[PDB]
């Protein structure tokens, strides 16, 4: 049979998919995650706060 | 129960925007996608818009794309059309309807009222 | 409307009637599926008959549907007064870039 | 050793609403999901919410939704069901599962003992 | 109740009993695990199989279970007099808006 | 009622520097912060600077920093503004503007009168 | 000037004309506010519209905006003489280290 | 209105890079496939590059495959096509054309106004 | 060019002509569409003809085509004086790795 | 250098508490998440728990969740686990981990020297 | 140009293992699919395996099967050849091909330089 | 311990031996990345391999490994005395709740 | 203006401490981050450390973690850079750079003139 | 140096050259911006490009950029004898624990 990939496929999006959210989802916290403090973000981080004494 | 209320239809002449809007309750918003269907007067139903649950697609009719803009805001429980350029093909009553997806293809569960947006100087 | 619906059908009360929907090889042949819309005169559409075979909680067991290769019907028995009501049958178009495709709308008028 | 502990039943006349509570000890809270599960007197078992992790996504069965409110606060280890409008329908066993998941599908691993909801007249 | 189950399946002490578990082609013959369930008269379920072929710390090697095609069956060796209760079988179903369903529910006699 | 008047402007000589202040009343200023915003001569406004209530924060716009100083006296309801080594470029009408935020972003409920500052040689 | 306002607008008395504020994915459509203000041709510019919808007791209610995307607009209904004046945009820039960022602001013309 | 405009051409040495860009207007860039498609002065035209709508699949011809790179930006709904290794065979002109498909085959259902890349010596 | 064309045919005005594209068993004898695009001398190709029978809204009703066995034909009658442009035609070769392949290209020519 | 030295081990009779430490030198402690694990005589290494660099996220092994505390301090770069209900399954010897994190998975670069601890009656 | 270069030769003892390996460049590694090619010193070709281009489906020689395994790794490029159970009969040079299909029957356009195996005591 | 590794392997001096690590579809086959582990008799393990083919400063280019499929390895060549340790496979399982999951421990010995 | 004068070098046999310092000017320094990148003679340039704004955060790189210290003080506008126990290898040239974020990476604006450190025996 | 820079490159006065820096999934490939630096060969390096395709008030026209999958490449047109530097690629790599990562440095000499 014909080993390679297909050139003759439709390339556009599908608009016959489910349009709603997933019901069977993991809901549990991620173990597998990045437990460090990540060295990138804004370090001149005073982008935007209330000036006022009360929020 | 589930309850679909539009608005924001009225008369307009040709060639300018009109923005509806498709408050809903009685069910979780955020969890569903909205679509758009208009009828035109003494015509059948016609497909206008859809969009996903988290805003991420967006999809058109042929006739539409271009000028129709949908959008949602999941804190306010509320999905708006954003209608520019319009013409008088455009006159027509707008249903927002909540998306459903059996196996193959979608339907729509609950509908809304109607507005009636109607094009002509 | 790529799907074909007759403009009218008619019947006496008491009696079954019958509503077709024929598509092609993209729509109704491809295996997608057929639902159904009832709209009476001033309202707007309410919801029928959703997976070619079933109905919602506010249907009575009257409407009946069915799908087989190239076309799909709607079966409705024991016809009543208020059975006069528009009835679209909708699918998705291989062919096309959107979600749904409607037909052209059947009438149906009950000879009361 | 995970205990899930129940309260908040009793009796009350339709049309108006009741909480309830399952209180958690021996496991971290914040890390899992929880579901409510119901059994009418005689009958089977019925899934009826579930809430994330951190509170984000809530899904609920159609038969309950627009009604029933589920929430948790991960600082008591505790989780409610909001339930308003009750109907006679709604009498039955609620149970508080713990949520997991396999390869596709989720189950409970551990459940509460159960609190008995009676709704009449 | 998406998934069928006998309402009642019985065996004498010391022989072989298998309930089963049949869906359609959403929930089970879509690829979804099958879970298994256990609540005696008066208390809360237990969970007795998961994963379609796994089972928890407290329940016995009498127990076990197996998924193939659409149907899902629950094998139980060696009956007891503790083994009368109530057994789910509860899986996915992709087409509700559900976590969970379950099925009907069977009873379990042991013929003592 | 907040009253905001401007006082100090006037043509200065490019190389020097020239005070302003805004004087204020009617409302307690040492609760509030409160913005700079210039409009030069046939054009539109640009922010310049903002102090926190207690003057803890100073923020200034790129093409200023380093040469104007915000400082405010909440004994005398009064806030100050140095401008040292002043440019041509400078020439601009100053408005002393009240700061508010409402969920996000910042915004001026309150303006003054302003004052035109000049630089020319 | 990161915002983008025409630089002038018109229509006749009483009809209503849009003015639109393009902004980017780092200002607008980041989620921040946008805040609209007129200034009149003699005076300090007064605040129009916060919060993209709430307006102050002393702004009248035929002036009205709302944003979608990365793009904001204000509405305005029945022209009047008095409605002459300077309009511009107002919203947060992730990208720089400013407060408030300005947009190139709109003249509205009255064709009285 | 589906628009198409295109720019990078111009006159190249043979050994060394272009890049060719089609910016676009008018429609959702994310929900489509792009094509290129060249032709020579005075021939036929002969397709070049496919882009899948997500940027997961290309496909190229075998007499630019390894020499000619196609991607897309759909923050900026930009085209690009990369062309390494310019040869003299390479000159003509080149399209950018939005995906369509049928029903067993695809075709170009919008095309733009094409730009022209000359290579010599 | 594996789809092979005439290189140029020529017709009075008002009479019907025909421009062929003939092509093997891996191409269009295998069941893959034609397509057809117009090219005016100074500007990009137009799409003319898709699904080897529908034309787009621009496209009048003088064009017209169709296929058979391993051929492909586009029928224009009552030619005009702005018919004057190269035509080509479109399928899927199975044995390339292209999405598409174009033939040769037909100069109409209006004997005006 | 990366320095893990740990102490609090010794021998209890199941029933009661005991509390490890794992003191840290030469990183920067509050950059890192920090892991346990167990390795019984004569057997292999078992995953214990793990905490975050802010102490935020808190995981624990099945067999010991609801027992066993996790907790660091970061003003004297130090690492505890609080044991409580010991039981004799959980006699092993005790290692520090640095957490690391490649594409997709965890792993620990540096460990601590062990400490042992030992329960019987 | 297609260049297929090959490595992980040498000398092995019968009855233990040896990987081979066919680095890639100057095609699209993703959409192709790729054969092993032995040849016995002064013997013809003999073909030994073939692998989809995502890599579903693999096919081996009756005399291979069960032995060798054949494997690939579209972000580096690289086409894999794992040799286990080695015997006297294996000793070949072997080469990899690039798959193509023309009409009912494949081939290989492209082919490697070839590396030589040896297995001997 | 879900990763299942040979419980002892051996090899003289100077040879080529492999360690293997089998795992299953949820935590070497999903694409989860394998780290090896040395533990000398008296101290506590040395990070090996990180990244299935990366090595720290310490680790000398005799020890090497890779991955496929559901399976991992460790290649060591060139044994030595001091090569006497034992060596552990982790990976994450995405079935339970842990970080990590170790395997049983390979025992290398030298052929003195 | 910015301005980033730099101070501290010298020539210090192996093994013994020695503090940088960079004055700033121009700018509001307790606004900004500061970044520390050395260039050994003939090298590319090494980042080495990071400090946030208020100094919570403290990054180093992996070489130097553990015995350099990067300190700043806001009421003097001076970044100071701690560095003991410096081994030949340390011999580079050290510039004080201010730390500006774009969207998804951070970069140096403004940098340092740059001080030759010595380590030699 | 997980980016790749060319230790020299070459151009004569007027023609154009380019800088390439090749990273790898991980960090140019992962959608992180790459920042361009010029430093004389006397004096400390001057930020050139950021963001790909922005420069600063200083930078001539001359300098452009951009980015496509796991490369980057520095345009620099109109070669001036000024030109004589060395040019640095930085990003930012998600395997290491450093805020900047830079390439191997690449010398430009104009052929004068």
């Amino acid at each position: 049979a014909n080993p390679n990939a297909n050139p003759n496929a439709n390339p556009n999006a599908n608009p016959n998919a489910n349009p709603n959210a997933n019901p069977n989802a993991n809901p549990n916290a991620n173990p597998n995650a990045n437990p460090n403090a990540n060295p990138n973000a804004n370090p001149n981080a005073n982008p935007n706060a209330n000036p006022n004494a009360n929020p | 129960q589930v309850q679909l209320v539009e608005s924001g239809g009225g008369v307009v002449p040709p060639g300018r925007s009109l923005r509806l809007s498709c408050a809903t309750s009685g069910f979780t918003f955020s969890n569903y996608g909205m679509h758009w269907v208009r009828q035109a007067p003494g015509k059948g139903l016609e497909w206008v818009a859809i969009i996903w649950y988290d805003g991420s697609r967006n999809f058109y009719a042929a006739s539409v794309e271009g000028r129709f803009t949908i959008s949602r805001d999941n804190s306010k429980n509320t999905l708006y059309l954003q209608m520019n350029s319009l013409r008088v093909e455009d006159t027509a009553v707008y249903y927002c309807a909540r998306a459903a997806y059996y196996d193959t293809s979608g339907y729509g569960d609950y509908w809304g009222q109607g507005t009636l947006v109607t094009v002509s100087s | 409307s790529v799907l074909t619906q007759p403009p009218s059908v008619s019947g006496a009360p008491g009696q079954t009637v019958t509503i077709s929907c024929t598509g092609g090889s993209s729509n109704i042949g491809a295996g997608y599926d057929v639902h159904w819309y009832q709209q009476l005169p001033g309202t707007a559409p309410k919801l029928l008959i959703y997976g070619n075979i079933n109905r919602p909680s506010g249907v009575p067991d009257r409407f009946s549907g069915s799908k087989s290769g190239t076309s799909a019907s709607l079966a409705i028995t024991g016809l009543q007064a208020e059975d006069e009501a528009d009835y679209y049958c909708q699918s998705y178009d291989r062919r096309l870039s959107g979600s749904w495709v409607f037909g052209g709308g059947t009438k149906l008028t009950v000879l009361g």
